[PDB]
């Protein structure tokens, strides 16, 4: 990493490694939140992407990979091309920075592929874990603003978050990208906007997300489309603490799998239990520790009660177990992901210096802080989602 | 990450060849590469490529199940395999640090398996469950078809085997494709690394001690002339209304052998049709609203396999068809074909660039090249053939190729 502040304030930071294939990007504090409803946010910043590009055409002629990702809280746009292409990327990029809205016309092709988001592959179980903890571990009602629109609702174009792009924007690019990337961000107005990014307070909401799956997904007739999800929500910590290598291996310890902890006495011990998977997310000032279950829907509460088996058996855990998560423990995006949330790169040489340090102290620790909490308690499906918050206490 | 040119190769007195190329990094991966998959099986042991290299991991003698457990868990080596119609694989991506043990459990897996019917009937299962995992992806599904339709010969054969086979392979079967594909003489030992050619060279050496000399060399039952294959274009249609108002189409045609000169023109004209993304389609396609496009090119010994494919509605499919064909035609213009070359290499060159920052692709790219090439292509010579590639190439791949062809289609669908 290279970090650079500019003439007219904007900050540019550059990913250290070889040439070969360039990137550079756009990093910003909007995402879901900042639009009144789900999908709101990704068809517009989509809209905007596609006019940016001119057309799929040039795409193509130049052979660019574009990536967008918009999260809660915040948004990446990313670029990957040959030296060749430079001149169609920085322009596309400045394009895409310009504050103008994109005309209708694209916004109805982007809604389209929107409500069609499951059928085409792009809304997988990882979407649908992080919805449903978003929907349910916020005391801020706007956090369950996802991405993808249900099939009964309505989707607008926000054209003011396009005009407050370049306010926020942090430019990002792999080192040979300097010059490049100080005449594009030259061109942006000064002084970058400063707001409070607070990220909103743990509540243990019980919530339904109670719709179809497609049987199709992508191309493949999905083995878990009968079956439901339950995600289970904790506090934990900001990407910025010193806590969060101790989560990051307190997640491995959970582990899981599909056909550590969650695999053997969780997918093992439900019969007809598709897959069971601990992860921690972090957000801009806060984090939330997540368990997903996939398994029938009359088979939730078994499986609450084998991950409440499985929280308590974290307790008595030997040093083998607690080597092997240590050990446990496009890569630009992870560049531009840890360059936003203010942390260190999960491929780089410091990060994995954190994880060898992590005290049996520190993982115990997180442990009792987190599970202190009543989880909060989402569901893909109808099951009751009191009668599994029932299954702790 | 690799600097453009060429790799170097020494061989053991036991006779297992080490060819290794620098990079520069923290990362290294190595293993062992050999020309084994579904393309030198028959009817009657189809599948068993793909069903020993399940077994070898299964862990031998010095190393069980249990004790390659704990080197992913504790010590950092984590085994990586697999099986293609032509060739097989079995390889860790390591720090530097670790070569020893992993050049050492790779030789002792690869080359001295101990292969008994408790493992072998164990293993059914696993596989059995694969075959239907597999099974559930159409784009596979719909692949293996087109395949199956288009050669009566052992390409035609899935990889994993049809059912029957899967259930139907014994533990002489799988010691026999051993037996006769896993030899000193039908394999390399591969690795991408910064340590020099040498550490490596030793460090096999002392991992292969155990391994005696081939007495003789019978002809390889990998070679390419002992499976002629046959390309004959068929249609055929199937049922799965499971996947509603969907279908999924492929559309096939005969491609040339690794070493043809109009291999290099085939991979352009591919390329140049290209696949749908989010946000990229081909000049070439009319209908940039079509759901999704896949290309593929591939050589098989003689002959080769270039595939279109994707998925629409019912109502769209039809179109698609015709949308796939225009594209293909719209190349062989003369207002068209200059730029088709251009964007078609500037493609190539580009899918090159990205596999050049991996070590993993760098592995894979090297251990292909060595055993089916007639003579090891650099990524320098290659370079240069690319870029020497003119619109006559193009014409005459059109010529042998194209016209007057008839494809192989199969359509899947939904409701029909
Ligand atoms: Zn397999």
């Amino acid at each position: 990493c290279v970090s650079s502040v500019l003439p007219n304030g904007i900050h540019l930071k550059l990913m250290k490694g070889p040439r070969g294939v360039c990137s550079i990007g756009a990093v910003f504090p909007i995402g879901s939140i900042n639009s009144p409803k789900t999908a709101d946010t990704q068809v517009t910043l989509s809209s905007k992407l596609v006019e940016s590009l001119i057309s799929p055409k040039h795409v193509f002629m130049h052979q660019v990979y574009p990536f967008l990702q918009v999260n809660r809280e915040y948004s990446y746009l990313t670029l990957q091309f040959l030296p060749e292409s430079t001149t169609y990327a920085i322009e596309s990029l400045k394009r895409f920075l310009d504050g103008a809205a994109p005309a209708n016309t694209t916004f109805d092709q982007q809604k389209q592929l929107n409500y069609a988001a499951e059928q085409l592959g792009e809304y997988n179980l990882l979407e649908k874990y992080k919805d449903l903890v978003c929907m349910s571990s916020f005391s801020n009602k706007s956090y369950a603003h996802g991405n993808y629109a249900l099939q009964g609702e309505k989707i607008d174009l926000n054209p003011q978050i396009l005009k407050e792009i370049p306010k926020c924007t942090t430019l990002v690019g792999s080192i040979d990208m300097y010059e490049e990337l100080v005449k594009l961000g030259g061109s942006l107005s000064p002084f970058p906007k400063v707001k409070l990014h607070i990220t909103s307070n743990f509540e243990p909401n019980h919530v339904n997300k109670n719709v179809k799956q497609s049987s199709l997904q992508g191309s493949k007739i999905s083995m878990t489309s009968s079956l439901s999800i339950m995600s289970l929500s904790w506090p934990s910590c900001g990407a910025k603490s010193v806590e969060a290598p101790a989560y990051a291996v307190l997640s491995k310890i959970f582990g899981g799998g599909s056909e550590s902890l969650l695999y053997t006495k969780v997918v093992g011990g439900v019969a007809r239990c598709h897959q069971a998977y601990a992860y921690n997310n972090f957000f801009t000032t806060g984090g939330r520790f997540n368990i997903n279950v996939v398994a029938e829907d009359r088979n939730l509460v078994k499986a609450a009660q084998l991950v409440r088996e499985c929280i308590h058996s974290v307790e008595t855990i030997e040093d083998k177990n607690l080597d092997a998560a240590r050990g446990l423990v496009k890569r630009f995006n992870e560049f531009v992901r840890s360059s936003y949330l203010g942390c260190k790169p999960i491929y780089s040489s410091q990060y994995k210096k954190s994880i060898k340090e992590v005290t049996r102290k520190a993982v115990e620790k997180a442990l009792k802080q987190t599970f202190s909490y009543k989880p909060a308690v989402a569901v893909y499906g109808p099951a009751v989602p009191n009668e599994i918050a029932k299954v702790f206490e | 990450i690799s600097r453009y040119a060429v790799p170097q190769i020494s061989k053991l007195s036991n006779g297992v060849r080490v060819a290794t190329i620098p990079v520069i990094g923290e990362a290294t991966t190595l293993g062992y590469w050999i020309k084994s998959g579904s393309m030198y099986e028959n009817a009657s042991n189809s599948g068993v490529s793909h069903y020993l290299q399940h077994v070898i991991f299964r862990g031998n003698e010095k190393y069980p199940q249990r004790k390659l457990e704990q080197l992913a868990e504790y010590e950092g080596i984590n085994l990586m395999a697999s099986t293609s119609r032509v060739t097989t694989n079995f390889n860790a991506t390591i720090s530097n640090d670790k070569l020893d043990v992993a050049t050492d459990v790779l030789s002792q897996l690869v080359l001295n398996p101990r292969i008994k019917k408790s493992i072998v009937d164990n293993e059914r299962d696993t596989i059995l469950a694969e075959e239907y995992e597999v099974s559930q992806d159409i784009n596979e599904v719909i692949w293996d078809k087109l395949h199956e339709i288009s050669f009566k010969t052992s390409i035609g054969f899935p990889i994993l085997g049809s059912h029957q086979s899967i259930q139907k392979i014994t533990t002489e079967m799988v010691q026999s494709q051993h037996s006769n594909f896993f030899n000193q003489d039908n394999l390399y030992f591969v690795a991408v690394t910064s340590l020099p050619h040498d550490v490596i060279l030793k460090s096999v050496e002392k991992a292969t001690q155990f391994l005696k000399p081939l007495a003789s060399h019978p002809k390889l039952a990998s070679d390419n002339d002992l499976h002629v294959q046959k390309f004959e274009p068929n249609q055929k249609q199937y049922l799965l209304p499971q996947l509603g108002d969907n279908a999924f189409v492929a559309i096939g045609f005969e491609a040339p052998s690794l070493d043809s000169p109009l291999y290099i023109p085939s991979q352009i004209v591919k390329s140049v049709i290209g696949s749908k993304e989010k946000y990229s389609v081909s000049p070439l396609i009319e209908n940039t609203n079509i759901r999704t496009l896949n290309s593929y090119s591939f050589p098989y010994g003689n002959s080769g396999l270039t595939a279109f494919f994707g998925n629409e509605s019912i109502n769209n499919l039809n179109g698609w068809v015709n949308t796939i064909f225009q594209s293909i035609g719209t190349i062989f213009s003369n207002e068209n074909i200059e730029g088709s070359l251009n964007v078609g290499r500037l493609c190539v060159k580009s899918q090159l660039a990205r596999g050049l920052s991996s070590t993993r692709t760098i592995a894979d790219e090297l251990g292909n090249n060595l055993l089916l090439r007639n003579e090891y292509m650099s990524l320098g010579k290659w370079d240069e053939l690319l870029n020497a590639t003119n619109i006559n190439n193009i014409k005459e791949y059109f010529d042998k190729y194209i016209l007057e062809k008839n494809a192989s289609m199969v359509i899947i669908s939904g409701k029909q």
